[PDB]
């Protein structure tokens, strides 16, 4: 649970590295994805077999008014899960983390879409 | 801030209402983790240096080594072994080295008579018991005794 | 050769064998220290495995070629970002509009 | 009819979710 | 009525942790901003639809 | 010791059809719940097989090694013991030795000088015991590369069972100067030819030899003209270059294969 740089008998990757819930045969030491990535491998001390998952990435997006209308805005980090962001108000989504944004209930009309549902505006 | 960096991906000073995508953050790697199955078979250097007897010079020995990890790890590092040179490898680098194919070495001389194992040399050593190649990418090693 | 060998060797040219890595590019170490190649440190002038890093060129007469020195200038320039500071061998022109 | 990957192309989710088109 | 939303992280997808692929990129261009402003029109472009 | 003993039978080779044995496992590396396809070196599905015996016969001929095999053998007491690999077999390159004697199995890679009619003898007595007697195989092997030898066992030549009780099968291949073994073992009960139906061999061991391959033998057990070795049969094919696709399971063991240009 550390985005790493790994190597196992100089299978270098990047990644996290988790416990599998998958089972390999006996004599094979790398596992792949449908397609063809190194999705797993077995720790040549231990044995273990080890899942890897990418580390979480992407786009920032931002949230603003007008320029005319404010200086305020609310960042958007898509597809992360809000839990390694500050080693870079906040909310969670199934589009991604709100971060400068007051989570409200109040289903107002939409504005500034965002997905599954969520979209934002400016209001008091 | 992501005000600026906003203005910025625009390379404008206005921005209407919207949402708009930027920076793509990406987690830069905190450390790396390396694994091996640990050394087991390392190489049987014991008997090509701590060994109780050495042979003659006409008649210096030579044996094979292979299928093993050929760790330095207390050959260079004990200062005991009173002289060295891998000619073509820095000696600081042959841990991270590797061999196709090896043969090692050992025998006794006299101390003035060391500087003679030297490729493309002369005194009676190197003329009539041991001679060494003009291209020598092996590796050499002596120490007093 | 007809220059910078001396028949005893004209060791007056020196060279860094070793730095603790590759220095940044026109970069130049004027350090004279002792280089601890080995694990051990070295406390006073000398030691064990730490080694002086300036060595030294011979040259003389009676070394073949490429063996023998070679006298090197290494022109460097930067180029039309800025005002003009040396310019070639051509007559400013008339001027016309 | 029948999350990131490793070099960064993403599936990106609706604008809707399939509720809210039942809703419609 | 609509077709999945898609981006990419071209920088990471077209040489991944590598900064001396990174100046690479940096003669080449506006490549990666234009392979993300399609991808952008297309994302918007589903709910519109 | 070596003794060229000419004593049999004579007969043709035999044939038969390789249905859809000789695939392995083509990379050391797992998945699971998938089609994926690869292109290697394969016996191709549907083959004429070679097909040999020991009986009074005992058919074991110089064969030909062009870019590495498939070997399979139904059998009782076991009577196909060992392999023999190389080009010059006369000391003038190198060549390889695998063999598994009444106590130990031995691999080694040497500049070896072969026998002309090679084989393992043994102590074949009524009292109800047999035991190692002579070993012709070969004489020098003057410079040596490779030392692998198992941990002590007792390994029988005794049994009388009818039909053919295990299929054991290995995959040979010699690539970027590694040998590659690989193996599987499964009971039968079957008389005289192949089992239907699909496996893949597991990469058994992998050996630094450094030898080109043109030929190879195999070793089995048996006053010296004149002799009983054991009823026995097994089967050779080749290993042609070609695509084939794979089921890996839930498992992630192999389920199935297809040799796609069939
Ligand atoms: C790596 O080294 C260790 C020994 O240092 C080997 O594992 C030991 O095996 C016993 C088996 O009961 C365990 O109780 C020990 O805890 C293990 N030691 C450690 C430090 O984990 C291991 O076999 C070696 N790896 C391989 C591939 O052989
Ligand atoms: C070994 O088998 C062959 C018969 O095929 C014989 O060996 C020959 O011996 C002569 C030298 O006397 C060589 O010139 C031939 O080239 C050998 N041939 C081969 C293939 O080895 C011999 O009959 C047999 N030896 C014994 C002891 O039975
Ligand atoms: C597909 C194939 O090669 N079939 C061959 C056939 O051509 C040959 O006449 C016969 C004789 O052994 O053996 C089998
Ligand atoms: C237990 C036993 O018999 N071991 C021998 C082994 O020492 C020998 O090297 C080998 C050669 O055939 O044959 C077997
Ligand atoms: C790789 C190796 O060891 N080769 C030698 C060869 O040079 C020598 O001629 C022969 C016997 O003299 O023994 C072997
Ligand atoms: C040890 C040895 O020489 N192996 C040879 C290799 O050198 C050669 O390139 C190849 C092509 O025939 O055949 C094999
Ligand atoms: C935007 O804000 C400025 C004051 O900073 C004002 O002068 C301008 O008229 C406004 N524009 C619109 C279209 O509202
Ligand atoms: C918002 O709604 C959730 C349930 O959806 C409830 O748990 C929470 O207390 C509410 N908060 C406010 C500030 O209304
Ligand atoms: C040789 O053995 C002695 C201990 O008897 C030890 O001091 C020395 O470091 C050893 N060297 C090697 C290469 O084994
Ligand atoms: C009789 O049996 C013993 C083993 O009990 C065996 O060693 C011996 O070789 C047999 N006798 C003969 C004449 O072979
Ligand atoms: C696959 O896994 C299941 C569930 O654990 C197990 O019962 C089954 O025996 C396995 N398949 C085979 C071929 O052994």
């Amino acid at each position: 649970n550390k985005c790493v740089n790994f190597n196992f008998n100089g299978l270098t990757g990047t990644g996290v590295l988790t416990e599998s819930n998958k089972k390999f045969l006996p004599f094979q030491q790398f596992g792949r994805d449908i397609d063809d990535t190194t999705d797993a491998v077995r720790d040549p001390q231990t044995l273990e077999i080890l899942d890897i998952t990418p580390c979480s990435f992407g786009g920032v997006s931002v949230i603003t008014p007008g320029t005319n209308t404010s200086n305020q805005v609310a960042v958007l980090y898509q597809g992360v899960n809000c839990t390694e962001v500050p080693v870079a108000n906040v909310f969670q989504t199934r589009a991604g983390c709100l971060i400068g944004a007051e989570h409200v209930n109040n289903s107002y009309e939409c504005d500034i879409p965002i997905g599954a549902g969520i979209c934002a505006s400016y209001q008091t | 801030d992501p005000l600026s960096e906003t203005k910025c991906t625009l390379k404008s000073f206005t921005v209407e209402k919207g949402i708009y995508q930027t920076s793509n953050f990406r987690v830069q790697p905190t450390e790396s983790i390396v694994r091996f199955p640990n050394i087991t078979n390392l190489c049987p250097f014991g008997e090509v240096f701590n060994a109780t007897r050495f042979a003659s010079v006409y008649a210096w020995n030579r044996k094979r080594i292979s299928n093993c990890v050929a760790d330095y790890s207390v050959l260079y590092n004990s200062a005991s072994f009173s002289t060295f040179k891998c000619y073509g490898v820095s000696p600081t680098k042959l841990n991270d080295l590797c061999f196709t194919n090896v043969y090692a070495d050992s025998f006794v001389i006299r101390g003035d008579e060391v500087r003679q194992i030297a490729p493309g040399q002369t005194g009676k050593i190197a003329d009539y018991n041991y001679k060494l190649p003009d291209d020598f990418t092996g590796c050499v090693i002596a120490w007093n005794s | 050769n007809n220059l910078d060998s001396k028949v005893g060797g004209n060791y007056n040219y020196l060279y860094r064998l070793f730095r603790k890595s590759n220095l940044k590019p026109f970069e130049r170490d004027i350090s004279t220290e002792i280089y601890q190649a080995g694990s051990t440190p070295c406390n006073g002038v000398e030691g064990f495995n730490c080694y002086f890093p300036l060595q030294s060129y011979g040259f003389q007469p009676t070394y073949g070629v490429g063996y023998q020195p070679y006298r090197v200038v290494v022109l460097s320039f930067e180029l039309l970002h800025a005002p003009a500071t040396v310019c070639g061998p051509k007559k400013s022109t008339n001027l016309v509009k | 009819v029948t999350a990131q990957k490793f070099n960064g192309l993403t599936v990106l989710p609706p604008l809707l979710t399939d509720e809210m088109i039942a809703q419609y | 009525v609509s077709m999945t939303k898609t981006s990419v992280d071209c920088t990471m997808y077209i040489c991944g942790d590598s900064t001396e692929c990174s100046n690479l990129l940096l003669q080449y261009g506006s490549f990666c901003t234009q392979l993300n402003r399609a991808l952008t029109g297309i994302a918007v472009e589903q709910d519109k639809n | 010791q070596c003794v060229n003993l000419t004593t049999r039978t004579q007969l043709p080779p035999a044939y038969t059809n390789s249905f859809t044995r000789g695939v392995y496992y083509p990379d050391k590396v797992f998945r699971s719940s998938v089609l994926h396809s690869t292109q290697d070196l394969f016996l191709p599905f549907f083959s004429n097989v070679t097909w040999f015996h020991a009986i009074k016969r005992f058919d074991n001929p110089v064969l030909p090694f062009n870019d590495g095999v498939y070997f399979a053998s139904t059998e009782k007491s076991n009577i196909i013991r060992g392999w023999i690999f190389g080009t010059t077999l006369d000391s003038k390159t190198q060549s390889l030795l695998i063999v598994n004697n009444a106590t130990n199995v031995v691999i080694k890679v040497c500049e070896f000088q072969f026998c002309n009619d090679p084989f393992l003898g043994v102590y074949h007595k009524n009292n109800k015991s047999w035991m190692e007697s002579e070993f012709r195989v070969y004489s020098s092997a003057n410079n040596c590369t490779f030392e692998y030898v198992s941990q002590p066992f007792l390994m029988d030549l005794e049994g009388k069972q009818g039909n053919f009780k295990n299929l054991r099968e290995f995959v040979f291949k010699n690539i970027d100067g590694y040998f590659k073994i690989y193996s599987k073992h499964t009971p039968i009960n079957l008389v005289r030819d192949l089992p239907q139906g699909f496996s893949a061999l597991e990469p058994l061991v992998d050996l630094p030899i450094g030898i080109n391959i043109t030929r190879f033998q195999t070793l089995l057990a048996l006053s010296s003209s004149g002799w009983t070795a054991g009823a026995a049969a097994y089967y050779v094919g080749y290993l042609q270059p070609r695509t084939f696709l794979l089921k890996y399971n839930e498992n992630g063991t192999i389920t199935d294969a297809v040799d796609c240009a069939l």
